[PDB]
């Protein structure tokens, strides 16, 4: 259901069963027995409520907001403007850190999958959280319980500023 | 209701708060220049009237 690209999941590479020992595996038989009382129940009742919600299919929408300028463009005292601007910096700011939440959830998932190869394998994984962890810092930190899209203004400013004195320098 | 209804209910409070705040700066700058000043139909203390002056010719003719 949800688009791979966003949540990428290795191709699963399951060893063949090789049995060398003739005794009954006691595995098999409880997964057996598990998927003729449980699995088959429950796939039974998944079908009947499935075809009833698809008796009655209706749909949802995703509400899609237009960019609204920004508070650079934005009068000193146009309180139309700055509030306009407020509220898109505010829905962007959710929207960074759901960003954030889905880099996590790759972390995390890297590192369970990959068993005790976790630190090899999740290297690129890593760098992916390490980026993101930068930037949304570098944006959306040290602002304070009362922040504003004029504070995230006045640390850009001031980051820029720093910039350009390294570079003169 | 829908999420537009309080965006633009906001929009229109906040246009009224602002040119309430606007309105009173500018109140008090007025009232601030005109007692300063005197020149406005403000703080108009009353002078006496010009009409209580009698023309008429006096007793001695220096006036």
């Amino acid at each position: 259901s949800w688009d791979k690209d966003v949540y990428p999941e290795p191709p699963r590479r399951t060893p063949a069963p090789a049995p060398q020992t003739s005794l009954p595996n006691p595995v098999t038989y409880l997964t057996k027995i598990f998927d003729l009382l449980v699995d088959r129940p429950v796939t039974l009742a998944r079908e009947f409520i499935e075809q009833q919600h698809a008796k009655n299919r209706y749909y949802y929408y995703h509400r899609e907001f237009r960019r609204v300028p920004d508070i650079t463009e934005c009068e000193e005292k146009d309180i139309l403007c700055m509030f306009e601007a407020e509220m898109q910096w505010r829905r962007d700011y959710k929207v960074d850190q759901e960003i954030v939440n889905i880099i996590q959830e790759r972390l995390k998932a890297c590192q369970q999958r990959e068993g005790e190869s976790y630190r090899q394998n999740c290297a690129k994984e890593l760098e992916q959280f390490t980026q993101v962890s930068k930037a949304f810092q570098d944006r959306y930190s040290d602002l304070g319980a009362h922040y504003s899209a004029r504070k995230c203004l006045a640390k850009q400013k001031q980051r820029m500023l720093a910039e350009r004195k390294a570079a003169k320098e | 209701d829908g999420p537009e209804k309080n965006y633009e209910k906001t929009m229109a409070i906040l246009q009224i708060e602002a040119e309430k705040a606007e309105l009173r700066l500018k109140e008090l700058e007025v009232r601030r220049l005109m007692r300063a000043r005197g020149d406005g139909p403000w703080y108009q203390y009353p002078t006496i009237d010009k009409a209580l002056i009698d023309h008429s010719p006096k007793t001695t003719p220096d006036n």
